[PDB]
RNA sequence: CGUAAAGCGCACGCAGGCGGUUUGUUAAGUCAGAUGUGAAAUCCCCGGGCUCAACCUGGGAACUGCAUCUGAUACUGGCAAGCUUGAGUCUCGUAGAGGGGGGUAGAAUUCCAGGUGUAGCGGUGAAAUGCGUAGAGAUCUGGAGGAAUACCGGUGGCGAAGGCGGCCCCCUGGACGAAGACUGACGCUCAGGUGCGAAAGCGUGGGGAGCAAACAGGAUUAGAUACCCUGGUAGUCCACGCCGUAAACGAUGUCGACUUGGAGGUUGUGCCCUUGAGGCGUGGCUUCCGGAGCUAACGCGUUAAGUCGACCGCCUGGGGAGUA
């Protein structure tokens, strides 16, 4: 059953640009939305929408910097299964720090640039390379 | 708008998900291209070509199927350009070097033919190199006098002409392809998403192309 | 399966009105009835393994419904195993 | 983990693991800070003393931990309330070798009785054993009995898998479709457990036409405990119980999501002059070929062996050995 709409969220974003496709849509919650701004704040979407009223839509207009796909690589780390808390030091860069790794804060959904600065770790969710 | 007058698209069978972007698509199981897309694609591919053409560069127009000849010696030797009309040979890019002396075989063959010896010693041996002259003359036709590999390539059909899209691309040459709703853009730099197979189609076609490629700066 | 008016009936006596048919009472109630007919129609036959098959779906759903409504509401969990007859 | 070792034969399901979506509260996990502790030596860093080094040594860092207190509340959990996109119920139909019980029908094989009729029949590569003037084989009539159900029949259908094929009745399971209503996360997987599970086999009682392990004879052969021939018992068939396995195989666990196409098959449904054996869609199941991608390759390829998530099962060189 779906038991990770987050990993799920990733894998319509692999698998769009995978097929060169222009836009994703999916079902929409605070989550999705928090980590689509995270998202489109360090460029790897163009931009999101979210529509709908009783069934929520979140959209995503997905970048393509030359004929290449702009996310190279999205994982999906703390999955259901196997929770990953990391620690303000323990808090990894990605990519040698050119490439995102979300984590959810609990001062908010962050970057691991953003929460590192912030002084404070939490749950790693993605790690966009 | 209308400069494409008498094509619409083509190839009900065996169309190519790539070509989508180009599909207007309607009538009667067959697949109209957008032309509307065509005429911005063309105007590129005469800027770029022309652009090239008045560098002092070798065009290379490619018309295997028929008739595309000889509508492409037609259209190349209305230029002062060159052609393939007949079965291109596979590797005379990417091989140019072997294909060099098999050129240089159908020169000596015509200065010894129609000036030299010909008559000379045998008619059963004269008759063998005579026919050496038609199979030599009709392979190597119109790149006999190019002298280089060319500076740019003109495919009228990108699936029936893949091997030479696959070697100018293996080369770095920019490929001008008309590709139809079977075709697939592999290479071919400069797309354009027309009809392959009418005649019509490909003698306005070629007339755009030949008229922008005899303009250099004159 | 079960007749129309014997699943109309189910509807009537357990739901809150008519067209109250997928509550959680109706078809514990619905499952029950069919669980019983068919109890009728394995004591003969016996090897008709493939409708049984069927029975045990039926038994292992009213199962779950039970367990659902037992753990949102207790009153209405008592009061419908004490009404069914169920539970032994 | 398709083919190298590796997906339980298939399901149901307890404990376990995981769990859509919104709001409020808590703050257990999680995070931040503080305090107490984490002995000294040792490791590490910056210095100092032995002529240097090993060695000794000063200060720090570290000891990744635990406990308590103070906070943060995004995620996970607890609690309360919901919501429908998951799951399920109801209405109406559809197709089907799904299952169990009962009945019946027609071809054919064998046997029995009788008519005609006469010298072979059967069999094989060739033969012989075998049957036959006590009248076979062929042929016609009548009867008995058992098993299986030609044609339809189709990479057709149904079933979780094993599997299910005349026709009719009775009892019964599931699937799918159309519109609408209802419940409201009731879900997914599943170790142990339980059930179903071809064929052969076993037990008790029937049945026994054909076929046929064993067995016997004839050949073949160097031999022939075989292949071939002629017979032929258990068995195959029924009732009830056992067994519990197969190359139980798509050698591919289950459930869910996403990702270019083409040609079919089968079963629904909606719309349009139905102006016909049409045109346009929209579902369910299924076959072949192929794109990206993956793959050791072969190939798989929207029914994935692609891109992910949840849970389970299993693998760790060959043999010995799936044996003691």
């Amino acid at each position: 059953s779906m038991q990770d709409p987050i990993a799920d969220m990733l894998t319509r974003i692999r698998n769009g640009q995978a097929a060169n496709k222009a836009a994703v849509t999916m079902p929409s919650s605070k989550l999705k939305v928090a980590i689509a701004n995270v998202l489109k704040e360090e460029g790897f979407i163009e931009d999101f929408k979210v529509e709908g009223d009783t069934k929520p839509e979140l959209e995503l207009t997905l970048k393509y910097f030359q004929g290449k796909a702009v996310v190279e690589s999205i994982q999906r780390v703390s999955r259901p299964g196997l929770r990953i808390y990391k620690r303000k030091d323990e808090l990894p860069k990605v990519m040698a720090g050119l490439g995102i790794a979300v984590v959810s804060t609990s001062k908010g959904v962050m970057t691991d640039r953003a929460a590192r600065q912030a002084g404070l770790g939490g749950e790693i969710i993605c790690y966009v390379a | 708008m209308l400069k494409a007058g008498v094509h619409f698209g083509h190839q009900t069978r065996y169309w190519n998900p790539k070509m989508k972007p180009f599909i207007f698509g309607a009538r009667n199981k067959v697949h109209i291209i957008n032309l509307e897309k065509t005429v911005p694609m063309f105007n590129e591919a005469l800027a770029e070509l022309n652009k090239i053409a008045s560098r002092k560069g070798k065009i290379l127009f490619v018309g295997t199927k028929r008739a595309a000849s000889e509508a492409v010696k037609d259209a190349a030797l209305s230029c002062d350009q060159f052609f393939v009309n007949h079965r291109w040979l596979g590797g005379m890019l990417t091989n140019w070097k072997t294909v060099r002396q098999s050129i240089k075989r159908l020169k000596d063959l015509e200065t010894q033919s129609q000036d030299g010896t010909f008559d000379k010693l045998t008619k059963k041996e004269a008759l063998m190199r005579t026919r050496e002259l038609e199979k030599l003359e009709n392979s190597l036709g119109g790149i006999k006098d190019m002298g280089g590999l060319p500076d740019a390539l003109f495919v009228i059909d990108a699936d029936h002409e893949h091997i030479a899209i696959k070697e100018a691309n293996n080369l770095g040459i920019p490929v001008f392809a008309i590709v139809d709703t079977n075709s697939d853009p592999d290479g071919v730099d400069f797309v354009i998403p027309g009809n392959d197979d009418a005649i019509r189609a490909v003698t306005l076609y070629l007339g755009a192309v030949a008229a922008t490629v005899r303009e250099g700066r004159s | 399966s079960l007749s129309t008016e014997a699943t109309a009936k189910i509807v009537s006596e357990f739901g809150r009105d008519a067209n109250d048919t997928g509550s959680t009472e109706v078809q514990v109630a619905l499952l029950t009835a069919q669980i019983n007919h068919l109890q009728g129609h394995f004591a003969e036959h016996k090897k008709d393994h493939h409708s049984r098959r069927g029975l045990l779906r039926m038994v292992s759903q009213r199962r779950k419904l039970l367990d659902y409504l037992k753990r949102k509401d207790v009153a209405r969990y008592t009061q419908l195993i004490e009404r069914l007859g169920l539970r032994r």
